């Protein structure tokens, strides 16, 4: 208490110092989205406005009379009109094809600059930028599952030169199913932390659009988009909200989902190749599926998350245990027995709980006991919204 | 009007009057009454007695009672009512003096918060109490004996170093000191000893060491001892121990900081204490570390580059830093060891002189084997090959100390050798061999290299380096002497070599931390022309105060840089610049207040101004991939100015050098692709994915070890060698003196945890990593790891990533948790 005094004394001062440090520096805005004045190129920025003229944003349609020398284009500029226009005498007459998009001036309407296609921002935003903080090594019980699945998904991009030698063509679809707590989410989480590629996340909820050959055209510029790229990953969760079986009941029931099914089933094996893309599904209602979605070629790879055995069970019970402040001799292999038929979501609880059980007696370590009340609080207890016999039957 | 407060109103008057009667019968009943009646309101902290506050003017009716008469009893319990209403005022030169002259009982017994304040009290005379006063002090001692031990009793320690630290008199803590409290005691001070200034710096550490040898903690005891760079007392704590299980503990602490003790073969278990301390026995250690973590496959640079994802001389040597890197220190290469010949002659001029030296980077600490594969490259009759090769044997022979030297007897016979090359893969070959040895066999057969007619400016820059790791921070007099001499007899024209910059670091490499110890080389360098002597005037003084924090030096440095030149005469502002990195980077709240600093002469500077600034980023934060800094430099990536654009891509790849961070290596990569077709700015984004996949992220270039408490002269030698020379990005490293990159073989050390058993074999038990948390002030148990996970032991610490034994097995020999640690069996464990 007897620097409390002085500690005031010198924290206003900073206070009025870092308020004067922003008087000058200047710390301010930031609602019109204002950056720091650190990187203010204002120079720069009076020059651009003028050497840099803002170019409109056009589509060409047709060349005429490419083989000539004065080749003339069509161009459509968004809702604005459509012009005869010529090509600039900065940009080669070969990078200009009919189809692109272009960067047209506003006065003479050249075209300036080939443009990137369009992509709907939500289809942008499906490609993971932000790895998951998940690893294989928090995957228990799923080796077999993993190896097959890496070797398709992952060994493929990262050591291609094995598979070129040989005359192999990997392949580029995996189905994931099982009941709900198997790992489906959780070892597509590892691949796109352990991927290089670009990896897309796609729901299959977020295909399902209100217009008409919406959800079709997500599925389009997501696989337009995805060929952009070297090497992509896309992964389909829950493609039962699209990926249903075809069926005509009278009325028009799901034809429009249906569509948007026929359109990812067009790209991944259609007319035109797929390209570097290796698809990546995951569902707890596989029978639901369409037979054309579920053939080789569109989901090469069937790899089932079955409930773990004792032996994996015992494993999720280690990974989920692993930070805990467990005791001694925690039976972890009487554990696993103890939930015979029991996802690897139910194990985490489980390892949840029995800390909780801890806490709620304020004890620091969590006893073999706790454990045992946590088998009784989630297994069976919980048993009754227990998810596992309704899906097994499903998968 | 409260009755019971009216009732202590009625004492204003009727026990005044009980102590206004002539006769002292009824002055005792009521002073005794009114010394208790204080205590009545100190039993409630926030209660205290208002109507007392009414009789501060009551003290004329008074006055004469506690000063006119004799002190047996009348003034005894009459003054400390009035000490009792000096904590409500001001209280200057009052509150103790009521204390001072009236009773002499038991301090606490008038309240802890009394104490407090008349503690702050004794603290605030002390300073204005003159040589003169010493009379004075004689009560004033006696409180701060008992006032220390009521501090501790209540669990209010940290207020009893903020009492004798005031008054300068540190000393007598130690005496005071109990079981129950030395480690919140010493964990508190040595806190700030990061702040407090010279002679208090020392002071501080030394009552710090002292209560730790008293309490016979001798791990923790060495740990100050090297802070203070005390050759001295490393001795003779070393010695003073006799745990031999205790001992060899201190001997890999020791041997990671780089400092050698040449122990008496009286000495029980001798040679397995040199051994730890050699650092012989670290490759194979690192090597089976590897081996658990299952990395020792060979990377080539294209499993770096990763150019299957992507949508000439240069680029054959950059991937030659790429390749060694990554597997540093590993002993195993699909590019060098198959067929090194296509690769090697791949590259082409000077090119082949760092792909050569490369391969002795993969066997770095690898002294003998290492040596067993440079020697098909030590016969090779092109130029660049051999001398390559040479500076690999340094390379190889970096880090480790061996009894029986080889690093000196490969390279001793080209030292004078007539091709410049030859000679400029042998010192450099040296400096890296013997970085912080202080041995005179080397310094004296390196010393004349610099004074040879036949070396050019080039050949003369790395005998200073060199020397300088040698001699790091030992203020070698000899050393000095030739560094000054060649300073002062080159030309005018030959000091306007950028090569030239070198020989001021290694006069300042050889003062790393010393501090004020150059005043005397300041002087000498006045007489050097400018402006070189502007750029060896501020290089020298700020490697004196490196890892200080000094504000003053630092105060100075942003003067330097206040003033712009519309280059040549502002060659120094770049030093300034990393000077300040170079000064902050002690303590966390310095080296972070550091960082906004950066950013205004990343705005305000000019450019040879701005193109150090990246630099300092990377010395600051070396290893410590944090995002602050990182989109810093990435935002100044693609920048206008060539050298900042080179500058800010090298300062990521060190930022995150050895973290394998997968966010910096997706940015190097679109860098990568940003930059194609420069290839300068390509090498240096090449060079960058090198040092990020570093020792494939078992290795950190980080300076300070000891959760980041202890400063290593031969890391900073390292680090600094390669960031001074990137001054002159543009000659130096992108021209054809790229092995200065080799520099920082000095600063490699792995981010190590390897638990031992007392005969040093592998122990893997179950520990918490996690983010570290500051200790201080909190009593009690506090965590000190957030955010924490359990791993087995033989695991890479990050930066700032503390651990902690998730069970209580085995009681570590040292409280810091970092590098090789022994465990010993808890005998409480399994009781
Ligand atoms: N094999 C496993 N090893 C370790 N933890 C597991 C395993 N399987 C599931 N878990 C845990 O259970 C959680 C269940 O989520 P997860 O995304 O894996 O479910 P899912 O199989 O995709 O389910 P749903 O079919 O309902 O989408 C995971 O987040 C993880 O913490
Ligand atoms: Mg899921």
């Amino acid at each position: 208490s007897t620097y409390s005094r002085q500690i005031k004394q010198v924290e206003d001062d900073i206070q009025q110092l870092l308020k004067k440090i922003n008087e000058l520096t200047g710390i301010k805005e930031s609602d019109t989205g204002l950056a720091p004045p650190a990187l203010w190129d204002l120079a720069a920025d009076k020059q651009t406005l003028q050497s840099e003229q803002p170019l409109q944003v056009a589509r060409c349609t047709k060349i005429i009379n490419a083989d000539s020398e004065d080749p003339k284009y069509i161009i459509n500029v968004k809702q604005f009109a459509k012009f005869v226009v010529d090509l600039s005498d900065q940009v080669a007459p070969t990078d200009i094809e009919e189809g692109m998009r272009v960067g047209v001036d506003r006065n003479k309407y050249q075209i300036h600059i080939p443009l990137p296609p369009k992509i709907d921002p939500t289809v942008t935003m499906m490609q993971v930028e932000e790895k998951p903080d998940v690893t294989y090594s928090d995957v228990g019980g799923c080796k077999e599952q993993i190896e097959k699945l890496r070797e398709v998904v992952e060994t493929p991009l990262l050591h291609p030169e094995r598979f070129v030698n040989l005359g192999i063509e990997p392949p580029k679809g995996v189905l994931l199913f099982g009941p709900p707590g198997t790992g489906k989410t959780l070892c597509a989480r590892a691949v796109a932390n352990r991927t290089d590629a670009c990896f897309i996340r796609v729901i299959g909820s977020e295909l399902v659009q209100k217009y008409v050959g919406e959800g079709a055209r997500m599925v389009r510029e997501l696989f337009e988009m995805a060929r952009t790229k070297k090497a992509c990953l896309i992964f389909f969760d829950e493609i039962d909200a699209i990926g249903g079986a075809r069926f005509d009941d009278g009325a028009g029931g799901d034809n429009e989902v249906q569509r948007t099914m026929l359109e990812l089933i067009n790209q991944l094996d259609g007319f035109d190749p797929r390209g570097n893309i290796k698809v990546l599904m995951a569902t707890n209602r596989p029978d639901t599926l369409d037979p054309a979605l579920m053939r080789p070629g569109r989901l090469d790879r069937k790899i089932e998350f079955s409930l773990p055995d004792l032996e994996g069970r015992t494993h999720i019970f280690k990974i989920h245990a692993r930070s805990m402040s467990v005791e001694r001799d925690i039976r972890f292999e009487l554990l696993a027995r103890l939930c015979p038929n029991s996802t690897g979501a139910e194990i985490r609880s489980v390892c949840t709980e029995a800390g909780m059980f801890a806490i709620r007696a304020r004890r620091k370590i969590a006893t073999e006991k706790d454990f045992l009340e946590a088998v009784n609080k989630v297994i069976k207890s919980y048993a009754k919204f227990s998810a596992t016999p309704r899906y097994m039957t499903y998968n | 009007l409260s009755e019971e407060d009216k009732q202590l109103q009625d004492e204003l008057e009727m026990l005044v009057e009980r102590l206004g009667e002539k006769d002292t019968s009824l002055y005792r009943p009521a002073l005794e009454e009114l010394r208790r009646q204080i205590r009545s309101s100190t039993t409630s902290m926030t209660s205290v007695p208002k109507p007392l506050k009414f009789l501060r003017p009551h003290y004329g009716k008074l006055k004469e009672i506690y000063e006119n008469m004799a002190p047996g009893e009348n003034k005894r319990f009459a003054a400390d009512i009035i000490s009792v209403l000096a904590m409500t005022m001001s209280g200057e030169r009052e509150c103790l003096k009521y204390r001072l002259v009236g009773s002499q009982e038991e301090l606490a017994s008038w309240g802890h918060e009394y104490v407090r304040h008349l503690a702050g009290e004794v603290a605030k005379e002390w300073q204005e109490l003159d040589d003169a006063e010493k009379v004075q002090r004689e009560p004033l001692l006696t409180l701060v004996k008992e006032i220390v031990p009521y501090n501790m009793a209540h669990n209010a320690e940290h207020e009893a170093c903020d009492l004798l630290m005031e008054i300068e008199q540190v000393d007598m803590l130690e005496k005071d000191i109990d079981e129950n409290a030395y480690a919140k005691v010493c964990l508190y001070l040595t806190s700030c000893v990061n702040y407090v200034p010279e002679p208090e710096n020392s002071a501080l550490l030394r009552c710090a060491l002292g209560v730790f040898r008293k309490f016979s903690r001798f791990p923790e005891a060495l740990r100050l001892a090297l802070m203070l760079n005390d050759m001295e007392l490393v001795e003779d704590i070393f010695t003073s121990c006799k745990d031999v299980v205790v001992q060899k503990q201190m001997a890999f602490m020791l041997g990671r900081h780089g400092v050698f003790l040449e122990l008496s073969e009286d000495v029980e278990e001798y040679e397995d204490l040199t051994e730890i301390m050699s650092n012989v026995q670290l490759n194979s250690n690192f090597l089976a570390l590897a081996r658990e973590l299952d990395i020792m496959e060979p990377k080539v640079p294209d499993d770096i580059y990763k150019t299957h994802l992507e949508n000439s001389a240069r680029m054959n040597l950059a991937s030659s830093f790429v390749n060694g890197f990554v597997n540093a220190a590993f002993g195993q290469d699909k590019l060098l060891t198959d067929d090194g010949n296509k690769w090697l002659y791949k590259n082409k001029d000077h090119g082949m002189l760092s792909a050569a030296a490369s391969l002795g980077m993969i066997l770095l600490w690898d002294v003998d084997g290492g040596l067993t594969q440079i020697d098909k490259y030590l016969y090779s009759s092109e130029d660049y090959i051999k001398s390559g090769a040479l500076l690999a044997c340094g390379i190889v022979n970096s880090g480790v100390r061996n009894e029986c030297d080889p690093a000196l007897a490969l390279l001793s016979d080209y030292v004078l050798h007539n091709s410049n090359t030859m000679r400029l893969g042998s010192i450099f070959g040296l400096g890296l061999a013997y970085a912080g040895s202080n041995r005179e066999d080397v310094l004296t057969l390196l010393l004349p290299v610099m004074g040879d007619s036949k070396s050019s400016m080039e050949v003369a820059g790395v005998t200073a380096l060199a020397c300088g790791m040698i001699a790091v921070g030992s203020c070698n007099g000899d050393v000095t002497s030739t560094i000054l001499q060649t300073i002062m007899e080159k030309s005018e024209t030959e000091l306007k070599d950028t090569y030239a910059r070198w020989l001021p670091l290694g006069l300042g490499l050889n003062h790393l931390g010393k501090g004020e110890a150059i005043e005397a080389i300041l002087a000498a360098l006045e007489v050097v022309s400018e402006p070189f002597r502007s750029f060896a005037n501020t290089l020298v003084d700020v490697c004196a105060y490196a890892g200080s924090g000094n504000v003053l030096k630092v105060q100075q440095l942003l003067h330097i840089c206040s003033e712009h030149f519309d280059a040549d005469m502002g060659a120094h502002q770049g030093v300034a610049v990393l000077g300040i990195a170079l000064i902050a980077m002690g303590e966390e709240i310095g080296a972070e207040m550091a960082l906004r600093t950066f950013g205004h002469l990343l705005r305000y500077g000019e450019p040879t101004l701005r193109r150090a600034v990246p630099l300092a980023l990377a010395l600051i934060s070396v290893s410590n991939p944090r995002l602050n800094i990182l989109d810093t430099l990435s935002k100044f990536s693609h920048d206008a100015d060539p050298e900042v654009s080179y500058n800010s891509i090298f300062a990521m790849g060190m930022v995150g050098s050895g973290t394998n961070n997968a966010r910096l290596a997706a940015m190097l990569r679109q860098l990568a692709q940003y930059h194609a077709k420069d290839p300068n700015n390509l090498f240096m984004v090449r060079l960058a994915q090198g040092l990020t996949h570093l020792g494939k992220g078992t290795l950190t270039l980080c300076p300070y070890h000891s959760d980041r408490q202890l400063m290593s002269q031969v890391a900073v030698a390292g680090l600094l060698t390669v960031l001074v020379s990137f001054l002159d990005v543009r000659n130096i490293i992108l021209g054809k003196s790229h092995y200065v990159l080799y520099g920082l073989v000095a600063a490699m050390q792995p981010r190590m945890l390897v638990t031992f058993d007392e005969e040093l074999r592998p122990l893997p038990v179950s520990v918490r990593v996690g983010q570290a948390v500051d200790v201080v002030g909190q009593a009690g148990k506090p965590k000190t790891i957030t955010g924490f996970q359990t791993h087995t032991t033989p695991v890479l610490l990050a930066h700032g990533e503390r651990a902690e034994l998730a069970t209580e097995e085995f009681l570590p020999v040292t409280p810091i948790l970092e590098g090789f640690v022994i465990l010993r069996k808890n005998p409480n464990y399994d009781l």
